[PDB]
């Protein structure tokens, strides 16, 4: 009977006080935490952000609504939870948040006949991790999520996750275009500022980036241009012209390489690991050119010890090259 | 500040200064028993064109940004255009078109008969 | 209008708006039907889409019956906000908006026997997760999933209101794509399960494919071009070393300005696209040519016999290796 | 007397529906709309849209609010506006709208002693262009507003322009740097969806691109390029050096031209007239260099070829380059 | 006694309308404004806009807030200014303005025993300037804010600046980053539109350009490619390989420039003064490069004309550069 | 559980929101403190830093005394929007969030006597202006600047709620900045006077030094060593004409291509800083060798022990130029 199901709930809220919390002056409210994550939108590391879409559950206890004589789980219109108590969770990590409102506000409101309510929220949220880019693009990170009660202490209120390791889902199904999710992780604890100490959920996620992309388009050119500086050490020392054009050539290929990755990659303004790549070859290219300046030099007066240096530069440069990115990728790797 | 000429059936209105402060130009008449009357506008950039009602089809306004030129050739005049005639410069942001009061610097009179 | 007035006045008279219509008797039904109005860009860098729609929504209310002079109300659309309506969202939507100048762009109509009809008009960002293996050969299915935010199944069902293909209407000139082509749509429904309990979905996928001739006059033929000009080097003269070693040099330099213009606007991603293949293949070809004219110029003064052949049998295997590899790359991924 | 004033203004809006239009259930309400247009800010080919500042009258008769007494058009504060009737206006295709509120919102209402309400609103709108850029740069769009009723059909509400063709004003105040307008249009008509037939207004302009700055900027360079790449036929054949730097750097220079052209000029992912010329003119240089190609290859047995080449290429590359110039601009002027 | 401040401010209150402003039905009410400037951000060329950001106050009249009994200036918090008449203002070629909300609205409201209410806003403003580049970068730019009444025509409402000249404050204060503020102006005046005559008040600036940065980044780098450009005229005429090596590199480093310095400058499409330089200096090396090879055809028969062009160039070129440079330097400055 | 009703009722039974605590009788003094959660980024295109802070405030109200079972009463937050609370802004904030996911981020706190605490999450974008002419070795101070908006010197007063140096406090992990480092703060207090009167202002000053190895590595080396490069040229034979204007053309260009990169990186000012003069100094020289290599080959059949001369002066001249400049450059721009 609709009559009858109108006056429990108008009956329910007759003398409700939104200003007290569920026992208060007594022990904590119990809230327990479910996290469904819909997606993981654009990791930045200009911005050191990522964009987290998520249904947020909460679930506690509430006497005051407790209910009898419908046998029924009362899934209420969304606008009820504007007259309901509701815990004062915030993200203490994210930058901009938002509660999804189309076509209505995103919003769950379900009462079970104990007083149980059931408080769902659809949220795209922007929160922040901190990146330590030196090893970029061989990097790894650790991105969380920061769940915190804003005004009641350890007193008033007590988190938990509800189901253990298993409150947070979807983690398996989310796939990000450079990254893949090592693994995820749960935690609870308290945090203690001057004003108490208030309860925290954490929920962390290990991202391992993807190296495809890079091998193939920001190392694999610059090893070819400088393979292709050495070609000079091959060609013989009379061809004054041939030499110098192919070594000078090959600085300004380097140059433009290095400057055109500088305006396509992320913009981090420190030292990475690609960085001293790019310059180890721009080093190696002008030792190249200067070996051939330094034949050019001796070669008239001196023609078996250019001839010589030549011969032995044909052997020095591509070992030292080889020396170089041994030790570059097993530092980094 | 913009300085407002007129030469010359025919009238031709060149302005001198700060002619992008008043990127509009007007032509008015005024006849002694009645008031001031709106007859066109053209703007010194879009060249985009508005005129009087009573006016159309008879007078007509274009612009060379050359020499800072806008013209108002007359056709087919008739006894009620007995006016002395003016032209005037609009602000950017001065509001309505039709206006004498909008309007900033103004012309020299002129008699057509 | 006194008698609209009362009559109104009496459909709200105890009406409780935070109850579903049959609550604890049956199942609310509701009938939807989209018009899209443009199908809006397309995104590969952020992975979405973008479109704008009229969403119709149609259920019934006893407690809405009425009668009087007229059969349907055609009211205002602050009275939606003084009845039950359905708490419809995409699954997959980003940021919607709805549209509210200049006034709240819906609409609310009651007929005589109870039944609501509430339309309103939308922009939706949903998110379409697209492989770009084959890049820009590739074609894409993007979704539209929409449901009941709050009520499960046992509550709340949604149908579409005539046969499901014709349930979704795309306006003539409703196509606001650059590079893309809309094929077709196909129009389902089915169950969903989350820890909160079984939903209906309604779905709708929208299929695109990727126009080429853009990047075809844009990266592939100066590709090619580039490519011809260096196997081009093979017939100047051994003699004139500075010549080639400029031409060798300098188109390997024109490459890589190709090359690096052309990965702008790839999308990033961590496989290899098609164009990145094709790009990699011409790199390493004009590569080649400088090592070859490095080695025929070894031997140019004590084999000159082995210079001259080096010379004429690359003359013949280049363009060949060339035209093969343009063959096998254009067959794999042009009949997909 | 503000006393009075304030009692027959409480009078009128003292048993006023607002769920109900005018003369509701009756003869439709018509409704007669102004626009003044303050600018059209900003024209975007990469998003395909337009943005338009207002000024928006609508003009209207509501018997229920016709005041005796008081022989003056009460002009009312704009919160009296949230207390009466409006017609649910609404622009098809607009993206993204507001209503400027600095410092208070920018609206008004005045009402007259027979009923009639002017309403006035201070809008900016982005409102959608379907562009054809196929000509890019010598382009002409047409960019359309759409005024249509969302909730009332043909039997409830009617439109006009109220003042005929003088119903726009403010087209002059239009200053786009990159376009002009050429006209601007007003058309009513009625628009069937499947819940019915709805009134409609559509105001129109036609904008014709500005080509000086492209001419001076996109197409001088490239003429240049390709008039310095015939150097190549007046120099001697001997000169395999000076022949193949001059060929080879032009090829370089105008593939450097095309890519950063790519970037700078906005992203419209089709061929455009511009992709075409500029296409045309990398062909050309790339032809130069064939010639030189061939012309080294036979000049050493047969110096009468290759000279008989070098003095027929030296026409035949400026004359085709005038034909190809002359079928450009007059198929795409 | 706040009983008293109390009772006086809610008799105050009672039987207050809002809809009619003060004298309702009598002579003009006259508003004083004032304006003190906080920051101007950044004046955009792309947009043409500017960002103000400042502390905008309103003066006025009201008798039916007139107090006794208390002598005191009533601050009351922000919300009261909901239940009083403000004026309409609003600034009439704003883009996208708000009023500062942190930590609350940031908003005074302060009366006076007589009635006098003062009425304060921190309000940042996107404001629209239209500028003239014809003479980029040595151009001078006036930008406005317009400040006017939406609803209210002359037979209400009066403005006028509070101080006289002495009205707006903190303009000497600002520092822009790239332009130097010479002057600003007060205007009261009348504009008429169809609706009637509304007040209007102007506080424009002056803005010059600095020039010195420009001076070192834009035109140096190019003039001293065209000096370079000279010196194929001082290398001997049978060297063809240098010669047309040093000619074509420097129209590869001259388009280099211009393609990268395009993208610096503001992507505003229309010609401007920097363009007719750089298409000038473009112009320079094409030229030196097409002397080239008029020398190199001629050289074989007749070298003493080689040699006589050649020594006439080195003449010339300087001497034309020189020529060109005074026409543009005192065209544009 | 009615009991605390019945006393948050009492407490606002004829409370007025509108009258400042201590009106007409004394001024309101507001103690204040700030825990910076994280030290956003900075920006010097638009002149500006983020922070997030715990701001929060305390002060007395006696209209607000109670007795009860509990001594304070840890209240919602909509409970602040019916008592007086101040109106705190910030001078040079830009564009402030106060957070509101999932609720507002809110405190208030009542104390048996009439002790008011109220604390608020908040995203604060605020003015640095900065001069920039030792770029990219330049430090800052960033200001933050609060007091009330409409409450005179008379009226309400600001204090640090415990030693000024102790009350802005920043969390150990939050540290959101890429190219500077945090050195320290400077916290003080003062009066302002503006045109309606005279208002306390609080200051926090937060001193930052730019972090230099990233333009060490990107700009400084490739400059040093493309001029070097091209100082090289000098060594090699005065009889390579082709190769020596090589050389020096594509050195030329390989320092325009570094200077156009290196100035898209620069803040967007209008005068020189310290990378503006290290690029042209190194322009001038690559120029100036080019000139060189032109006058020496313009004296190489005429005058051979002039050309001589000219190219091993040269060899000395260049070097100990670049080397004199590098080291006054360093040591004016270091020691600074
Ligand atoms: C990204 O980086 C963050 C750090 O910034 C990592 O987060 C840490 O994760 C570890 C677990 O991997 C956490 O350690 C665990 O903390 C629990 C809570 O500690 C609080 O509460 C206890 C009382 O319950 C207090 O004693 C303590 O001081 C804290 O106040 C503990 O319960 C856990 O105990 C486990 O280990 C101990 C032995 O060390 C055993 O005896 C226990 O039985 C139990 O197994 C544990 O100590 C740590 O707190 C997290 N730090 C923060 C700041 O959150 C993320 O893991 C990382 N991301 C990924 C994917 O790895
Ligand atoms: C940026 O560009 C704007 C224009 O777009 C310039 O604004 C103009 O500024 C001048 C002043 O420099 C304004 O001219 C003055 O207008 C005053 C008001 O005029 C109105 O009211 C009078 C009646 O009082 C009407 O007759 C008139 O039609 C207007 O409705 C006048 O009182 C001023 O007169 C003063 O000078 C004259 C001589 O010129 C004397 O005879 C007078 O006695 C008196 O001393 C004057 O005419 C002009 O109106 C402004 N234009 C607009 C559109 O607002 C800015 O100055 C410029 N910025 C900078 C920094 O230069
Ligand atoms: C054969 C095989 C070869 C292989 C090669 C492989 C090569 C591989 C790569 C190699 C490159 C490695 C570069 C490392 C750069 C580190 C910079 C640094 O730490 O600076 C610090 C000190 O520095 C200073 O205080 C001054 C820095 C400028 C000095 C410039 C001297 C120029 C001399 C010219 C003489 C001209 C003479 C001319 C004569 C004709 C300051 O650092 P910070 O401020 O704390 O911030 C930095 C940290 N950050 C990253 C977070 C920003
Ligand atoms: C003096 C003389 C002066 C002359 C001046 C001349 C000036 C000339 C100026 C301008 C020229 C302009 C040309 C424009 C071309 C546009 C592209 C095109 O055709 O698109 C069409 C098809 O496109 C395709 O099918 C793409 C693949 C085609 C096959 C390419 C094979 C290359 C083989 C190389 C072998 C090398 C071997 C080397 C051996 C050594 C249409 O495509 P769309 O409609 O855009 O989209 C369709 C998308 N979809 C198909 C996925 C659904
Ligand atoms: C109302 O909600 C309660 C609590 O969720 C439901 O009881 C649960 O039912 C599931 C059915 O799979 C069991 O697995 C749980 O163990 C039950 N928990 C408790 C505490 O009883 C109840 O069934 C719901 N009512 C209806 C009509 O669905
Ligand atoms: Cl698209
Ligand atoms: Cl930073």
């Amino acid at each position: 009977n609709m009559s009858f199901v109108k006056e429990t709930v108008d009956k329910l809220l007759k003398g409700y006080d939104i200003r007290l919390r569920p026992d208060f002056g007594g022990p904590p409210v119990c809230v327990g935490m479910n996290i469904d994550i819909a997606s993981i939108d654009m990791v930045s590391e200009v911005n050191m952000d990522y964009t987290l879409t998520m249904y947020f559950q909460q679930y506690w206890r509430d006497k005051r609504l407790a209910y009898s004589g419908i046998p029924l789980n009362l899934t209420l219109d969304n606008r009820v939870a504007d007259q309901l108590w509701v815990p004062d969770t915030y993200f203490l990590n994210d930058k901009k948040s938002f509660v999804h409102g189309v076509t209505v506000k995103n919003r769950m409101i379900r009462l079970h006949p104990d007083g149980t309510v059931l408080y769902g929220l659809r949220i795209t949220t922007t929160a922040a991790c901190m990146m330590d880019l030196r090893r970029y693009p061989l990097d790894e990170q650790n991105c969380t999520l920061e769940i915190e009660s804003y005004g009641y202490t350890t007193d008033d209120i007590e988190f938990y996750w509800r189901g253990g390791d298993k409150a947070v889902t979807g983690v398996e199904r989310i796939e990000l275009p450079q990254f893949s999710i090592v693994e995820h992780r749960l935690v609870s604890r308290n945090v203690v500022f001057a004003t108490g100490a208030y309860p925290r959920l954490s929920l962390s996620f290990r991202l391992k980036r993807n190296i495809g992309y890079f091998i193939l388009q920001t190392y694999m050119p610059s090893i070819l241009i400088t393979i292709l500086s050495w070609v000079s050490f091959w060609i013989n020392y009379d061809a004054s012209a041939a030499r110098v054009a192919l070594g000078i050539t090959t600085v300004l290929t380097m140059t433009t390489i290095n400057t055109h990755l500088r305006e396509t990659l992320p913009k981090i303004p420190y030292v990475k690991a690609i960085d001293m790549y790019l310059m180890g070859c721009f080093v190696f290219v002008f030792l190249a050119l200067l070996e051939y300046a330094f034949v050019n030099y001796i070669f008239f007066s001196q023609p078996a010890r250019a001839a010589a240096i030549d011969r032995w530069s044909r052997i020095v440069f591509p070992f030292t090259f080889s020396l170089f990115n041994l030790v570059y990728w097993l530092y980094y790797v | 500040q913009v300085q407002l000429v007129e030469s010359g059936l025919r009238l031709s209105c060149a302005a001198s200064g700060h002619t992008f402060n008043y990127p509009i130009m007007g032509w008015f008449r005024q006849a002694p028993g009645k008031e001031r009357e709106f007859v066109g506008a053209i703007s010194w950039s879009g060249g985009s064109t508005s005129y009087a009602d009573s006016v159309k089809d008879r007078f007509t306004i274009s612009r060379d940004n050359a020499k800072n030129t806008v013209y108002l050739e007359m056709n087919n005049l008739k006894p009620e255009d007995t006016a002395v005639y003016y032209c005037a410069a609009k602000g950017r942001y001065s509001g309505g078109l039709y206006y004498p009061t909008n309007y900033d610097y103004w012309g020299q009179g002129t008699q057509v008969t | 209008t006194t008698v609209f007035t009362r009559i109104l006045d009496r459909l709200l008279d105890g009406y409780d708006n935070r109850l579903r219509p049959g609550l604890g008797e049956r199942v609310t039904e509701v009938k939807t039907d989209i018009f899209v109005t443009s199908f809006g860009p397309v995104s590969d860098h952020d992975m979405e889409y973008t479109i704008d729609v009229f969403f119709r929504q149609s259920w019934k209310d006893e407690r809405l019956k009425f009668k009087g002079p007229m059969t349907v109300l055609r009211l205002n659309n602050l009275m939606a906000s003084k009845i039950w309506t359905p708490d419809t969202f995409f699954h997959n939507g980003k940021k919607s908006v709805a549209h509210n100048m200049t006034m709240p762009n819906k609409l609310l109509r009651i007929t005589e026997d109870g039944t609501l009809l509430y339309t309103m008009r939308l922009t939706v960002r949903a998110e379409c997760p697209m492989h770009l293996e084959d890049f820009p050969m590739d074609a894409h299915a993007c979704p539209l999933k929409f449901g009941s935010y709050a009520y499960t199944r046992a509550e709340v069902v949604y149908e579409w209101t005539r046969e499901p293909a014709r349930s979704v209407v795309v306006a003539e000139d409703g196509s606001r794509l650059n590079q893309y082509d809309l094929l077709g749509q196909t129009v389902d429904s089915g169950i969903v399960q989350s820890s909160t309990g079984e939903y209906v979905v309604m779905t709708t996928h929208f299929h695109l494919k990727r126009k080429i001739g853009y990047f075809v006059i844009q990266t592939y033929l100066p590709c090619i071009m580039t490519v011809i000009l260096s196997q081009v080097s093979f017939w100047l003269n051994r003699e004139s070393v500075p010549a080639r070693t400029v031409f060798g040099v300098t188109t390997v330099l024109t490459m890589t300005t190709l090359s690096i213009s052309a990965r702008n606007s790839l999308p990033k991603v961590a496989y290899a696209t098609a164009m990145d293949w094709f790009i990699a293949v011409c790199y390493a070809f004009v590569f080649s040519a400088l090592i070859e004219f490095a080695t025929v110029n070894y031997f140019t003064k004590s084999q000159p016999a082995r210079a001259a052949k080096i010379d004429r049998l690359s003359r013949i295997a280049f363009p060949l290796l060339f035209g093969i590899f343009n063959l096998v790359y254009w067959a794999t991924y042009l009949n997909r």
